[PDB]
RNA sequence: UUCCAGGCCU
DNA sequence: AGTACTTGAGC
DNA sequence: CTCAAGTACTTAGGCCGGTC
């Protein structure tokens, strides 16, 4: 029944998804254009930890002697101090960041901060890591621009709605959004050079591969998604093994716009 | 071998267009009839050696068509018609959409 | 009843690389052809079977084969082996 | 008369030809499948033109073989009779029932009835004619034919015409 | 495939127009007059009567013959043939909606109950859709039951006007058996009439009725002025599906066959006769109709057998005789069996037993079924040389093949040819061989409800009667080893291949999307041994590490 | 499999295919020949009437342009005539056996006929005519007819080319007419 | 609102047993019921009458009756259903088939 | 609009598209008790002008019908005065993409 | 071929 | 069997 | 015109005796 009712669902070369009406039925599939085959579960730490805690990941100030760089982790660390224009940049990532935060823990009311994400970053790093034999005792060699400037650009280019226009470019950014915030979860300057001495290199690296590894994660406009969506459903069905009407019954229940439900219930908060 | 209904899911599935079809078509049915460019049936009287057409009642003999179906939608459509029901093929559209 | 053909190369919208399927759906389409005794563009080393020699021209993007993308509606974008990426 | 239409014509290639003289083969296929050939609906295709820019877009790949349908939009001189065209032209053969007259790639026959009858019909006639006052009609001479109806045959139009009316006859 | 070229231009079909013969058209298109209800057999004498069975439609018995088409059986489809009914017939099917477009039109005049004069038919009469439209109509004025020639104008409700006449009442509608019945009215005990007027609806009756519905009401309603006219819902001239439709399942010669099919048909036909002949002879004509509805039954139940007036038609023998209805029906359905779903060539099935020195995407094929599924492969300056060893190789050792195809479309069979140790292969023909190691090839093991239910995995052609497939992959197909077997198709383009490796393959569908984590993975035995080789506490010496290094196909040889 | 040779203008046959008109110098010409043919450019286009000769040149031009295309290639001559009858009879025969078809017996026969009957054996004076006769609100195939056909008096005129009659008037015809046969290119 | 319950309970059943499955799939599913205006149930009433072609349509319980309906209204099928072709024997508009492919002469030329 | 406390005039209602164009809305009182905009699940909707419609479909090749559908009776529609035609861009948050971009257009 | 029946896929 | 629209019916 | 029967439709999907 499932099959048969999406047999025709597929993402076309504009990453709609729709059927053989040409009716749209998913704007962005999977609401962010990307196969769910390349996704794991990430964590995004820019959400749960106390507001506490947070500065003193992701602060970063200059213009202070127990809040800047100690210049042993950057190389032009002593010579930024006080630089008010950096503090600038260094601010307005900051303000992000916590913007993020705000931002999370709205679409995520439960708190709740592991999941289903394109491009691993943890490992994409962590081979940054060895890659460049990184030790973290001598001191870095980027920017406060470097960072901060180039994470800006990362984002720029991670593209999955191609369009010309406002009404698609508009969309661009919503589908990925949260991504993002993973992003400058994990690019963040104190954490970029703190927690893992990220060398020049090193990061300019990081980033391409983030790109790439993310273009690679997007949809292909082929996908019979219905046929798919479908079958890992009523896959997981056959599977299941069976005082509120549980599983297969109900979902049985479900599908059929149970004209009244056996449970009922009705939960006030 | 059966290649049912689960099968067919499967492929779409993948997106392994051309292969459902072969095995929908070369490895099983596969048929070859005639139509008139007209009424979407199955009239034409396909002399293949003389070349005659005819497909006469519409009367054409000039304008028609050769088309690959599995002969089980091609009796499935004789099915229908038999039924007083016309299922017309037609080689293009108008529709469009 | 849009005689407007589709979209100019010019404006192109869809993806700048090529999907698991155009790859799949073209390295069949120009081995069948090599196999149908078809011209071969590359300097096979050998290679006497076709789904290779097909990969191979793919990889000198030598495959004189045209995509047509189609659209929801109608219009559609077309692409070259060549402009098309293969990070597929 | 003589028309000169603008048409089209798909042609499948073999992936065999898929060579550098495609569009050469091509060409020289379409004009394989049209110069000479014949219809009721465009008539007698005489002269395919403007060698040089024959159009051939990109032909598609079909699904199961890999051979390819190119729809080569071309344009040709054409020619496709009438009812009541007059045309005029040489004689060919002539029997008791008439002669039959060529008008261009094609063939007017005249019947007997369909003439003056003053027009006797020569028996003994080496060759073969029709005399009257002051005519004599056969192997060459020329006429001038009022096209009455036609009849589009296999690959060839044929037509049956009168020089029974006023202006019509010999030239 | 039907062989033979034709020089007719082909395509795809690309719209699929339905509609409703015109009894004309039946005509027009029919080459089979029809006449007679016996099958054949020029009384006794073998062949077939110019009557029912071939009075031109398609043959049987391997002949040309066939009304010139000749093309012995393969290749000419059926060819229709017609038989003029004697009374007009409702199509089984359209019984409903003949009825309910009587509900909603006027007899005598033909005209709509509810002309835009009425506000909620506009409503309705603008309902973009030929059924939510015809939908909202009939509910509209299934209800007014005279036809009326004066309305309250668009203008005050006091200055009536007109439109089309005769207001003869109307009886509400009622079905039962094949036949529709209303009852009318007028005045009860005022002046005459009274309590309803009982009168039954005679097909002609009706026919005519609906054929002077409006063109513009036609549609209006929900049907077609080209394909398929309310006029046509009912049959006057009869379509008569040949042979191949009705294959005379023939047992040698000298005996019988005749489909299911051929039987209901030459039953209507004699029903039919009798009527005709009830008519145009001695007419006790109120004892006609007796026999006419008998007409009205077959021709039903030829089509649709599983009703309601049970009467279930049984062909003599308590069987109850397959209605066409019957034929497409899901599942087995011409349809959901058929076309969803085909029986195919090229496909093997066997017993599985799991090998774990096998490549995750390798599957031990038994070289029984090695030699029986074949690849047409084309000749080429390629393989010419391999392709002709094989070829002379004989379609018994293993690598090897058993036909060989040149241009002129006809098939030399190597096992047994006189010239098979001959056989100059040309670039360009082609040569069905043995699958070899190294094939891609469709396994599966149904019930296919997972994507990675039917994955593409290489040929290695081993001994012993098994598909001897690797352990990994064995949770994807829902596979074990006490008593299970898995079908495996072969796929027979270039391009087909093609795409079963392209897309399909194992080491592809290894990390899944219904879940974004992969399928497969490590089980049993070698998990239940992956532990314990793990654990602090185990250790081994040198000998048996040379032998483990070893074992690992790529190691660097370096300890 | 070999396409028959569809032309530039797309009627939706719905079924109906009852009309078919009928082709009669009633100027009822085919509809694959109507005055408002469409050009293969997409463009609107009158049809396109030759007269004998004017058909002619239009042959024998394309058919030597043609010739040259198949020598540009012959790598990787011609050049023309003039006017003498009988003695082009031979000239393009010639022609015909390299660029032609071949068997394409009609495109030959079709050439003798046009080259003996031809009205206007030259360039200049064929663009004169049709300077001419074009320009007589007259419909192509007149334009060809009045073109081709040798003609004297108005009356053998609008006889053998009924359709004019009320078209254009005795006198003004029978002008052009006598324009014809002066124009008309010696022998 | 609806919708969200829809999947919110949907997915209920399927973490009944742990099993997990990516939004994305019963999303999906939970949309195409939605998306139709109201609630259209997965059923021979639900979806399976929509203005999909005939032909689609057919192959799942209405199967001949829907046919009928289909010859009475004079539908048209567009044939752009998965199904459509399945039944016709055609290269369906599926992943490798939602595209065309092309010689194009040009390309065919600078190689050589 | 207007407020009834306990219903209308079947005879009265039947007055509604009595001044075209100015159309007049029915709403219940026990029916604004609560506002169901406000709850957890429904998302924010926003009428659309004839422009950022016609712009909606010119930039996604759409008909009208194309269009994922809401109720003209649906307890938003009425809130934000739906109108049969009327376009609307629900905007909700999302577990994949963070915020989705969704548009019904009325029945 | 067809019609019913029964059976096997932990 | 269960199970959901549809029709028939007393008001 | 608003309420309780009437009225009809699949039921999963491969493979392997007796007599119509
Ligand atoms: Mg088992
Ligand atoms: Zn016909
Ligand atoms: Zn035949
Ligand atoms: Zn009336």
């Amino acid at each position: 029944r499932l099959v048969k009712a999406l047999e025709d669902i597929m993402v076309h070369y504009d990453n709609t998804t729709r059927n053989s009406l040409g009716n749209v039925i998913q704007f962005i599939y999977g609401e962010d254009g990307m196969d769910a085959a390349h996704i794991e579960k990430q964590s995004l730490d820019t959400i749960g930890g106390s507001d506490a805690a947070f500065e003193k990941r992701y602060r970063v100030d200059l213009l202070n002697t127990d809040h800047t760089l100690d210049p042993s982790l950057l190389e032009s660390g002593s010579e930024i101090l006080g630089d008010l224009k950096l503090q600038v940049l260094l601010d307005e990532e900051y303000k992000q960041l916590v913007k993020d935060r705000k931002f999370l823990r709205e679409v995520f009311v439960d708190g709740e901060a592991n999941w289903p994400l394109p491009v691993n970053i943890r490992r994409i790093i962590q081979n940054a890591q060895q890659t460049f034999h990184i030790d973290h005792t001598k001191p870095s060699d980027l920017t406060i621009k470097d960072i901060v400037l180039g994470v800006k650009d990362l984002q720029e280019n991670l593209l999955v709605l191609r369009g010309k226009n406002e009404i698609i470019q508009n969309a661009q950014r919503d589908a990925v959004t949260l991504f993002c915030c993973l992003l400058r979860s994990r690019l963040a300057t104190r954490r970029v050079l703190q927690e893992y001495r990220l060398t020049k290199q090193a990061f300019d690296w990081v980033l391409s591969n983030i790109e790439a590894q993310f273009l690679r994660s997007v949809v292909h406009p082929g996908e019979m998604v219905g046929v798919l969506a479908a079958q890992s459903i009523g896959e997981p069905a056959t599977q299941m093994t069976l005082k509120v009407t549980s599983g297969v019954p109900r979902l049985k229940e479900i599908l059929n716009v149970a004209k009244n439900m056996k449970t009922p219930s009705l939960t006030v908060y | 071998l059966r290649f049912g209904e689960m099968e067919r899911d499967c492929m779409i599935a993948h997106g392994a267009a051309s292969f459902l079809k072969e095995r929908l078509m070369e490895a099983s049915d596969a048929f070859r009839v005639h139509i008139c460019g007209i009424c979407g049936l199955m009239t034409v009287i396909a002399k293949l050696n003389h070349n005659q057409f005819e497909c006469k009642g519409c009367d054409n003999k000039i304008d028609i068509y050769q088309i690959h179906i599995p002969y089980a939608a091609k009796l499935l459509f004789q099915e229908l018609m038999a039924m007083n029901i016309t299922p017309r093929l037609y080689t293009d559209r108008s529709r469009d959409f | 009843t849009l005689k407007e053909k589709a979209i100019p190369k010019d404006q192109r919208a869809t993806t700048p690389y090529m999907t698991k399927y155009e790859r799949a759906r073209i390295l069949g389409t120009r081995a069948l052809q090599i196999s149908m005794n078809a011209p071969v563009f590359v300097d096979l080393e050998g290679e006497t079977d076709p789904l290779r020699i097909a990969m191979k021209e793919l990889a000198e993007k030598k495959i004189p084969l045209v995509i047509r993308r189609y659209l929801p509606d109608g219009s559609f974008e077309d692409w070259s082996v060549e402009e098309l990426i293969v990070d597929l | 008369m003589f028309f000169i239409k603008d048409l089209s014509l798909n042609i499948t290639l073999h992936p065999s030809f898929f060579g550098p003289r495609m569009k050469q083969y091509l060409k020289t296929k379409l004009l394989e499948e049209v110069e000479g050939s014949c219809t009721g609906k465009f008539g007698y295709i005489l002269c395919v033109l403007d060698y040089d820019n024959i159009d051939i877009q990109r032909g598609r790949i079909l699904p199961t073989d890999g051979s390819a349908e190119f729809n080569v939009k071309y344009r040709a001189v054409v020619f496709k009779p009438f009812k009541g065209e007059v045309v005029d032209g040489t004689v060919v053969s002539c029997s008791q029932h008439g002669f039959e007259v060529q008008v261009g790639p094609m063939k007017v026959f005249v019947t007997k009835h369909l003439m003056p009858q003053d027009l006797t019909f020569n028996a003994g006639s080496n060759p073969p004619s029709y005399q009257s006052s002051e005519d004599v009609i056969t192997i060459k001479s020329r006429i001038r034919v009022k096209i009455e109806g036609c009849i589009s045959q296999v690959s060839s139009i044929h037509a049956i015409g009168s020089i029974k009316e006023d202006y019509l006859g010999a030239i | 495939v039907g062989q033979q070229y034709s020089s007719a231009p082909l395509r795809t079909v690309k719209e699929v127009q339905f509609g409703l013969f015109s009894p004309e058209e039946v005509r027009a298109i029919s080459v089979a007059k029809i006449r007679f209800p016996e099958t054949m057999d020029e009384t006794q004498t073998r062949a077939k009567i110019g009557g029912l069975n071939d009075p031109r439609l398609g043959s049987i018995d391997r002949n040309l013959k066939c009304q010139t088409c000749q093309e012995g059986m393969n290749e000419c489809p059926g060819h229709f043939g017609h038989i003029d009914l004697a009374k007009p017939v409702f199509h089984v099917g359209f019984i409903a909606k003949i009825k309910k477009v009587c509900e909603c039109v006027c007899m005598h005049c033909g005209k709509l109950l509810l002309d835009e004069h009425n506000e909620l038919m506009r409503q309705a009469l603008a309902i973009k859709d030929s059924k939510k439209r015809f939908a909202a109509i009939w509910t509209l004025c299934k209800t007014k039951m005279v036809c009326e020639t004066d309305v309250p104008s668009e203008d005050d409700p006091t200055q009536l006007v007109s439109r089309g006449g005769c207001g003869n009442t109307q009886p509400t509608i009622r079905k039962d058996g094949l036949k529709l019945v209303g009852s009318w009215k007028k005045d009860r005990a005022t002046g005459d009439a009274d309590e309803p007027e009982l009168r039954v609806l005679s097909t002609e009756e009706i026919l005519n009725i609906f054929k002077h519905i409006s063109v513009k009401d036609f549609t209006s309603l929900g049907f077609n002025e080209v394909f398929s006219r309310p006029e046509w819902m009912i049959l006057t001239c009869l379509p008569v599906p040949p042979p191949p439709v009705r294959p005379s399942i023939s047992f040698n010669e000298s005996q019988r066959g005749e489909d299911d099919l051929t039987f209901k048909l030459a039953d209507i036909l004699k029903a039919n006769i009798s009527l005709e002949t009830l008519e145009h002879n001695g007419a006790p004509h109120h004892a006609i109709e007796e026999a006419e509805s008998l007409l009205q039954f077959h021709v039903a139940t030829y089509m649709d057998n599983d009703i309601a007036g049970q009467p279930q038609a049984l062909q003599k023998s308590g069987r109850p005789v397959k209605s066409i209805r019957a034929r497409l029906k899901g599942k087995e359905g011409r349809i959901r069996g058929n076309l969803m779903g085909k029986r195919v060539d090229f496909s093997a099935r066997t017993v599985i037993s799991g090998d774990p020195n096998l490549e995750l995407d390798q599957v031990g094929v038994p070289k029984s079924i090695a030699k029986t599924l074949t690849y047409p492969e084309v000749v080429t300056p390629y393989n010419i040389d391999r392709l002709t060893q094989l070829v002379r190789n004989g379609p018994n050792e293993h690598p090897g093949a058993k036909y060989v195809i040149r241009d002129s479309g006809d098939r030399i069979d190597l096992r047994y040819s006189k010239r098979a140790g001959d056989i100059q292969l040309q670039y360009g023909w082609k040569v069905e061989r043995h699958i070899m190691d190294n094939d891609p090839v469709l396994f599966n093991r149904q019930p296919s409800l997972h994507k990675m239910s039917m994955m593409a995995h290489r040929v290695k052609v081993i001994p012993y009667s098994t598909f001897r497939l690797n352990l990994s992959v064995t949770s994807p197909y829902n596979a074990d080893f006490d008593g299970d077997e898995m079908n495996l198709h072969v796929p027979q383009s270039e391009e087909t291949r093609a795409e079963l490796s392209q897309l399909c393959a194992v080491p592809l569908q290894i990390v899944s999307p219904q879940s974004n984590k992969p399928c497969m993975g490590i089980v049993q035995d070698t998990l239940c041994g992956i532990r314990k080789l793990t654990l602090r506490d185990t250790f081994i010496e040198l000998d048996q590490v040379l032998n483990m290094l070893y074992w690992v196909p790529d190691w660097d040889g370096v300890i | 499999m070999n396409v028959s040779t569809s032309t530039f203008q797309t009627r939706r046959r719905r079924l109906k295919k009852v009309e078919e008109e009928e082709n009669a110098a009633t100027l009822q010409l085919g509809q694959e020949f109507q005055l408002k043919q469409i050009n293969h450019q997409g463009e609107e286009e009158e049809l396109i009437a030759l007269n004998l000769s004017e058909a002619r040149l239009v042959i024998k031009e394309a058919l030597v342009e043609r010739r040259r295309a198949f020598k540009r290639s012959q790598k990787k001559d011609d050049f023309m005539h003039s006017e003498t009858r009988e003695k082009e009879l031979e000239s393009i025969d010639v022609l015909l056996e390299q660029t032609t078809g071949g068997n394409n017996k009609d495109l030959k026969n079709t050439m003798q006929y046009l080259t003996n009957f031809s009205r206007f054996r030259d360039q200049e004076t064929v663009g004169a005519v049709i300077q001419l006769l074009k320009s007589t609100g007259l419909h192509p195939f007149e334009v060809a007819q009045l073109g081709s056909l040798a003609c004297d008096t108005a009356d053998e005129a609008k006889t053998l080319i009924p359709s004019l009659n009320n078209k254009i008037s005795d006198d003004e015809l029978e002008r052009i007419l006598k324009e014809l046969s002066n124009l008309e290119t010696l022998y | 609102a609806g919708r969200a319950a829809l999947y919110k309970e949907v997915y209920n059943v399927i973490a009944s047993d742990g099993s997990y499955v990516n939004y994305r799939h019963m999303a999906l599913l939970v949309d195409v019921m939605t998306t139709q205006g109201g609630l259209t149930s997965v059923t021979r009433h639900g979806f399976n009458r929509s203005n999909t072609g005939a032909l689609m349509r057919c192959s799942f319980e209405e199967t001949v009756e829907i046919l009928f309906e289909a010859g009475a209204s004079a539908e048209l099928d567009d044939c752009r259903g998965v199904s459509e072709n399945v039944i016709l024997g055609q290269m369906a508009p599926i992943g490798t088939g939602a595209f065309d492919v092309m010689i194009d002469e040009e390309s065919l030329v600078k190689y050589m | 609009i207007f407020v009834y406390q306990n219903n209308i005039t079947p005879s009265a209602m039947k007055l509604v598209p009595s001044i075209p164009p100015a159309t007049i809305e029915t709403f219940n009182e026990a029916a604004l008790v609560v506002n169901i905009t406000h709850h957890e699940l429904v998302p924010k909707h926003i009428r659309l002008s004839s422009d950022e419609k016609r712009e909606l479909l010119k930039r996604y090749r759409l008909k009208e019908s194309q269009l994922p559908r809401i109720q003209r009776a649906d307890p938003v529609a009425l809130y934000l005065g739906l109108k049969r035609g009327e376009v609307v861009k629900i905007i909700r948050k999302s577990e994949t993409s963070g915020r989705y971009a969704s548009y019904r257009i009325c029945m």
